[PDB]
């Protein structure tokens, strides 16, 4: 954090809340890890050192200049801002495993109580701002750079991490991309609507698809919009999908040479690939080894 | 022909703002019942009353939409001549299981049974016994070749297979048919099933029974299919026995009743062609309304024919009272039964 | 707010659909809050009774598209009586006149 963020191009105020992230997030991680337990149900809110790394992983992916513009753009202090992006950040790691609503809320507590002690002085302008209830939420598309006349003509939009302050005037650009989506892949329709908890949801996915080695599990019902929700974050991303087909003939081998086929659009040439897999995609223990 | 035609116009304005009144109350019942469609089947008799007649009547009201206050399902979604028709099938007489008929015939998704003791499925042999052969046709979940000898065969022809002892856990292979995802050349709707493309007709139908009293279905199961709880309850036998014993006892009174019920529903529908031929032939007619005697006659028949109706329908609703005072006298019988 | 959200897309492909736009917006919250109130019942019905019955985001958009089939096919029948009544109607008053 200290190589990555330097003294020199920050505020006094802001790069002492850059101090006081690193001290933060473990006495949050401590508060956390203590009341939420392993059980034979929610058996993986186990947290381990991982959960650290993957935390500090989304604040470093948010560069320097986006904190010194939140002023211009987010039209609150960079410092505060900083907050906002931790808050985020520590919620994407440790709120998004939780199973049930009621754990969420407890969890979203410590995360209060925490900003206001590490961050004691910006503690009453925090306060007012952040609760679990209003949406301060990040991604890396919120540019509408990208137009779209007769392909990409216009450059691409540079895919930097921003805040978005309303969902309204999120739903815009994410309906935008969901109406392209379908005149992009005409042969597979894929009609669906994207309300309060989709969009999350969607930011959710493409935050992990973009962060560079990092693999998603999406845990639902079933018709939950998951495998929807993917393919869409996989086009904003603007990365290749694979998906397994299963077939009789198919076998343990030809998945060999589907995954083969990824690394080989992946390791080499130098292609972003998300590989996808289902229940119904695995069709044996072997595969999912 | 001044006093006819008023009394025509009345009935025909009547008409119009009950049928604007009744398109309102149709839109408000559809909700209150399409709900109880897909959700209520797989609750027993209770908790269908709680989950419709007591939670969404009440949400309704204070929402402000649309319905009508009594909105009696069975009467809605169905004619009374096809519940006649269930009985003589098998379907019994009690209220729960005149539902589980509707949700076969109205749900979208594939029905699947509940009952330890084939009640459903014996009323699902004896309907579609046109479509329903009696071997080659029913089959167990686990057969050595089920997909190729039994499914194969009851697509591509369009007869209604049955799956037998479905034993709660159902096969990942039979999903896509449950799914009804089809990708369609031409009219064939060839279906994937394990890799294998397979020539689906529209009428093909799928029943799969289960035959435990609780089964534990995945929300990937119960999403899939509509599973319809056709369990025999003490409460259910009940309505069944208190049927029978008011065929047995006090039959007299109840013949009565099914005799004028039928013959009121005829006289509906004998006064809906007099107005209707009076509409067509005043038409036609056109001018000196005074000496056209042909179509005279008929504006005093219909009224007659009206009049007549009216009579009746007091009648019946006389009738209706008098066979649930005995329907109350005799229940002590059927439920000791 | 999911389900309400999902409920007002659906009212608004439902073109046949003829009521007041205020009413709309009361089924909207009625279609959601039904499943809701199912979800509910499940809970209760597994402590009170030990039956375990499974709802899912998938069986809310297969009973909305039920309703609405059945919906068209009662408005459709309604339609065509309430235009036979009206062209009656209309032709006995000129009669009348
Ligand atoms: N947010 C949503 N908007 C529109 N449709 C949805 C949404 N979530 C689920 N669905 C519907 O439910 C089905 C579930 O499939 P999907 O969400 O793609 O994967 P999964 O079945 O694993 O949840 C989809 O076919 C989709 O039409
Ligand atoms: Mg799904």
């Amino acid at each position: 954090i200290k190589h990555m963020f330097k003294q020199k191009y920050f505020s006094d105020s802001t790069y002492k809340v850059i101090e006081s992230l690193t001290s933060a997030t473990i006495a949050l991680w401590n508060k956390v890890k203590s009341t939420m337990l392993p059980t034979p149900a929610k058996f993986h809110y186990v947290f381990n050192m991982r959960e650290l790394s993957r935390i500090f992983k989304g604040i470093l992916t948010c560069k320097k200049d986006t904190i010194n513009d939140a002023p211009k753009s987010m039209k609150i202090k960079p410092e505060l801002f900083l907050v906002g992006l931790w808050r985020h950040e520590a919620e994407r790691v440790l709120a998004d495993k939780l199973v049930n609503n009621k754990d969420k809320d407890t969890v979203m507590g410590y995360i209060q109580e925490v900003s206001l002690e590490s961050f004691s002085q910006i503690e009453n302008e925090i306060l007012e701002k952040y609760s679990s209830e209003k949406t301060f939420l990040f991604c890396d598309f919120l540019r509408p750079d990208v137009i779209n006349e007769d392909g990409i003509i216009e450059e691409e939009a540079p895919k930097i991490y921003e805040a978005i302050d309303s969902l309204t005037e999120l739903r815009k650009r994410c309906n935008f991309l969901l109406s392209f989506y379908n005149d992009r892949n005409p042969s597979k329709k894929m009609p669906l609507v994207l309300f309060d908890d989709a969009l999350k949801h969607l930011l959710r996915i493409s935050r992990i698809i973009r962060q560079p080695r990092s693999s998603g599990l999406l845990v639902g019902v079933g018709g939950s919009g998951k495998q929807s929700l993917t393919r869409l974050a996989g086009f904003i991303g603007k990365n290749l999908i694979q998906q397994i087909i299963v077939t009789k003939t198919y076998s343990d081998k030809d998945l060999k040479e589907d995954i083969k086929k990824g690394f080989d659009d992946a390791g080499h040439l130098g292609k972003q690939v998300t590989f996808l897999m289902t229940d119904s995609e695995v069709k044996k223990e072997e595969f999912l080894e | 022909l001044i006093t006819s035609l008023s009394g025509e116009k009345d009935r025909w304005g009547k008409g119009a703002q009950d049928i604007s009144d009744q398109k309102r109350k149709l839109v408000g019942n559809v909700s209150l019942s399409t709900a109880f469609i897909s959700y209520c089947g797989p609750f027993n008799a209770e908790y269908r009353n709680k989950l419709a007649q007591q939670r969404f009547v009440v949400d309704m009201k204070k929402r402000g939409v649309p319905v009508t206050p009594g909105l009696e399902l069975t009467s809605f979604l169905i004619d009374d001549a096809t519940i006649g028709e269930w009985n003589l099938q098998g379907l019994p007489k009690d209220d729960l299981s005149i539902q589980n008929g509707i949700m076969v015939t109205n749900s979208a998704r594939y029905p699947l049974f509940i009952d330890p003791q084939g009640q459903g499925q014996n009323w699902i042999r004896n309907k579609l016994s046109a479509s329903i052969i009696p071997e080659r046709c029913i089959t167990t979940l686990s057969h050595p070749k089920f997909k190729d000898m039994f499914l194969k065969y009851c697509m591509e022809s369009g007869l209604t297979l049955i799956v037998e002892n479905i034993e709660n856990e159902v096969d990942p292979m039979m999903d896509p048919v449950l799914e009804r995802q089809i990708i369609v050349k031409g009219k064939t709707q060839f279906v994937n099933v394990a890799g294998t493309e397979m020539e689906l007709s529209k009428e093909f139908k799928l029943f799969m029974t289960c035959r435990l009293a609780n089964p534990s279905f995945s929300p990937e199961l119960s999403a899939k299919t509509t599973i319809i709880d056709f369990t025999v309850t003490q409460s259910g036998l009940e309505q069944q026995l208190l049927g029978k014993v008011i065929s047995k006892e006090q039959k007299a009174l109840e013949d009565s009743l099914n005799q004028l019920l039928a013959d009121v529903n005829q006289n509906q529908k004998d006064l809906q062609r007099l107005d209707k031929n009076l509409l067509e032939r005043l038409i036609n007619s056109q001018g000196n309304l005074l000496d056209d005697t042909e179509l005279m006659d008929v504006l005093n028949n219909t009224k007659t024919q009206a009049k007549e109706v009216a009579a009746k329908l007091i009648d019946a609703e006389i009738k209706t009272k008098e066979i649930n005072e005995k329907r109350e006298q005799y229940r002590p019988v059927a439920i000791r039964g | 707010e999911a389900l309400v959200s999902v409920a007002e897309t659906f009212i608004k492909n439902f073109d046949k659909l003829d009521t007041k736009e205020e009413t709309k917006q009361e089924l909207m919250k009625h279609m959601g809050n039904v499943h809701l109130m199912v979800n509910e019942i499940c809970d209760e019905y597994y402590q009170k009774m030990r039956r375990q019955v499974y709802v899912t985001p998938k069986s809310f958009l297969s009973y909305l598209n039920s309703y609405k089939t059945l919906y068209i096919e009662k408005y459709d029948e309604l339609d065509q009586q309430e235009e036979s009544f009206k062209i009656g109607l209309n032709k006995i008053q000129e009669a009348t006149i």
